[PDB]
């Protein structure tokens, strides 16, 4: 602390007197990360865990709003065939809150795995279902050979080869109408210049690579100016009282200690501030408790010393801090 | 600045865009500090006489 | 349904005056024993609010939304069952309807077909709306228990509501206290925030009916509809964090 | 007739020692 | 200036907009980054009359996955398989 006087005053000769150098501050050690409860789970079992399905034009959306969906146990397990998407990682979907979540179920052939892409053209995606260019989600295939398959084929659901024009995304066309190539009217049946688009499924587990049933769920993600009612889970830490720590909350980041607060609070209130707009009281997200936020213990350091040609003896003054609070 | 909280600038905006918005908050608080030291020197001269 | 009754008639716009009331919490922030200044859409002090009455008459004019809604009512048996919030008041767009059967409040934004004078008996739709389609939105509230029967004594039900739309967000400020003019000062509390995001240009009211077309008899109630205005208040906070006093910045 | 980083320096001469000058 | 370090790499035209300091992407996180104090220029040229192929050129390669964000001015020479779970890969792809 004699050398703390020489660094602040920028001189090697210290005159006789009292000089203020720096401020003592207790540094934080641990960190508290909090996240709320996983309660009110959402029915995601109508797509992934569902027994039945539909065809590629017959697909039924599942409306997911105002609930907590758990994708976190699926990413740590992952019995997934192929997941491919563009620009948004599927492992980064768990900590983000999304406003509009839509999900569907449709089963495709094994040559149609490359026919599901953002911006995909062909005889499959343009005539049945394709992904738009502004689509921010990601798609996960799942192997249907242990549940959804059938011996020798599936004759219950059929798919459409052809369509008279190109079909937009966010469209469901259930129509049975025959594609007309020429000027001859087809009248609902095949004939001259008429192709019959309806083909049965070839799906069996004992056939080859080029046709296999695959459960394909498209997760439609949309972020609007409304706040998000659907969030994914996040692993949190414990709660430490009466120690100097860093704060990581949902709506707050700071540094201080946690003490018991006697102030009353609102049930819709997370945090509240004082005159300086600094948060002195916070609600715990998991359970109902109010904690008084106080900053860590600080004080000024004054150095009492004689001259450098007289003595090296150092007397240290701690201003505002009692002697029991020095350790 | 857009926000008066230094933690809200660093955790949201880009670090080339953070150095504009933080340095407006540093410079504006030093102008209030330059106002505070100068008015106490005027009151030190009035209490000297 | 399409035939107006004896209670629908042309009446004058008799108005009352409010002084203390109309102060809510502008944010969720707890502040204790400090002074605070803020600017939001507030009921102005010393204003003219338009007083309505139901007893041989029933008052439901079609009022524009765009100045804001301040509702206050002095009742016993809870006559007002909800509101109609819409724009063009037909099936071409989505509209909001609040249905209170005193078990669970039904809040739905859907496409309804509106008549001129909607009635509620149980509940009756139609005469509120004949047909409904094309909506994805359903919302329920927390369950409770109330009594729709008539009571004796003084006026025990004062419900003061502020309904506003800021950037597509609908908030309900609810305060209930025991008490043709209100007196005293109280602080409102928030209840339901739904990010609906629709345009509401006009609003109506609903009516409960009792019977021992014209055979149904309306109850006895009095209420008024206020308007809001961008003004600045100073809020006095106590040690418990409630507003005991409010000072307008520009009035006097 | 509450610490944001602003402190109040105590005076040197106490008010009991002012009255012994008085 | 004293010296210069030239970085020669081939990026397709959909992903070519991710080269700038402070981006977020597949190349811009797990492959190539720029610091905020970086000093230099970016110069590219269209190679499509030379380096292309009808069946496609599989000789040039890239890496999508990494466990965390890579520090800039660092090359990844590692052949190690990305392991999500507790199942050992033994050099080949499989479960986790």
């Amino acid at each position: 602390p004699l050398s703390e006087t020489k660094c602040t005053l920028k001189s090697f000769t210290v005159e006789k007197g009292i000089y203020q150098t720096s401020n003592f501050r207790v540094q934080p050690t641990e960190s508290i990360v909090r996240f709320p409860n996983i309660t009110n789970l959402c029915p995601f079992d109508e797509v992934f865990n569902a027994t039945r399905f539909a065809s590629v034009y017959a697909w039924n959306r599942k409306r997911i709003s105002n609930c907590v969906a758990d994708y976190s146990v699926l990413y740590n397990l992952a019995p997934f065939f192929t997941f491919k998407c563009y620009g948004v990682s599927p492992t980064k979907l768990n900590d983000l809150c999304f406003t509009n979540v839509y999900a569907d179920s449709f089963v495709i052939r094994g040559d149609e795995v490359r026919q599901i892409a953002p911006g995909q053209t062909g005889n499959i995606a343009d005539y049945n279902y394709k992904l738009p260019d502004d689509f921010t989600g990601c798609v996960i295939a799942w192997n249907s050979n242990k549940l959804d398959s059938k011996v020798s084929g599936n004759y219950n659901y059929l798919y459409r080869l052809f369509r008279k024009s190109n079909l937009k995304p966010f469209e469901r066309d259930i129509s049975t109408e025959i594609y007309q190539a020429g000027n001859k009217p087809c009248n609902g049946v095949a004939g001259f210049n008429c192709y019959f688009p309806l083909r049965s499924y070839s799906f069996r587990p004992t056939y080859g690579v080029g046709h296999q049933p695959y459960r394909v769920v498209v997760l439609s993600f949309e972020l609007l100016h409304a706040p998000a009612t659907v969030c994914g889970p996040k692993k949190s830490t414990n709660l430490v009282k009466n120690k100097c720590v860093n704060f990581n909350f949902n709506g707050l980041k700071g540094t201080g200690v946690l003490t018991e607060s006697n102030k009353k609070f609102l049930p819709f209130q997370q945090f509240g501030r004082d005159i300086a707009d600094t948060t002195d009281a916070v609600r715990d997200p998991q359970t109902l408790e109010i904690l008084d936020i106080t900053p860590c213990s600080f004080g000024g350091v004054s150095v009492i010393t004689p001259g450098t040609n007289t003595s090296n003896q150092v007397a240290v003054l701690y201003q505002g801090v009692n002697c029991t609070e020095v350790p | 600045a857009i926000s008066s909280v230094l933690n809200d600038i660093f955790s949201r905006l880009d670090p080339p865009e953070a150095e504009v918005q933080i340095d407006r908050l540093i410079t504006g608080r030093l102008q209030s500090l330059q106002t505070y030291v100068t008015q106490q020197l005027i009151r030190a001269a009035e209490i000297r006489a | 349904q399409c035939v107006n009754l004896t209670t629908r008639t042309q009446l004058p716009p008799a108005y009352t005056n409010s002084f203390t009331r109309g102060v809510y919490y502008p944010d969720k922030v707890f502040r204790s024993s400090v002074l605070h200044s803020t600017q939001d859409l507030f009921l102005p002090f010393f204003s003219n609010v338009t007083w309505f009455h139901v007893i041989k008459r029933f008052d439901n004019p079609v009022l524009p939304f765009n100045d804001g809604v301040y509702f206050a009512s002095i009742e016993k048996s809870n006559i007002i069952r909800g509101w109609i919030f819409g724009t063009t008041l037909d099936s071409k767009t989505q509209s909001l309807l609040i249905v209170n059967n005193a078990t669970n409040v039904v809040i739905k934004v859907c496409e309804f077909q509106f008549c001129n004078d909607p009635f509620l008996d149980m509940e009756s739709e139609f005469r509120v709306y004949s047909s409904a389609n094309n909506c994805t939105f359903e919302y329920v509230s927390q369950p409770f228990l109330m009594d729709l029967e008539g009571k004796q004594g003084n006026f025990k039900n004062l419900r003061e509501f502020v309904f506003k739309n800021i950037d597509g967000y609908f908030k309900i400020y609810s305060k209930h206290t025991p008490i043709d003019l209100p007196q005293g000062f109280s602080a409102l509390e928030p209840l339901v925030d739904l990010p609906i995001g629709i345009n509401i240009t006009r609003f109506q009211t609903l009516l409960a009916l009792h019977r021992s077309s014209s055979g149904w008899t309306a109850g006895a109630a009095a209420y008024y509809v206020g308007y809001l205005q961008p003004r600045t208040f100073l809020l006095k906070y106590n040690e418990n964090g409630t507003i005991t006093d409010a000072v307008d910045c520009a009035l006097d | 007739t509450k610490f944001k980083g602003l402190t109040v320096l105590p005076p040197l001469l106490t008010d009991e020692m002012i009255a012994q000058y008085t």
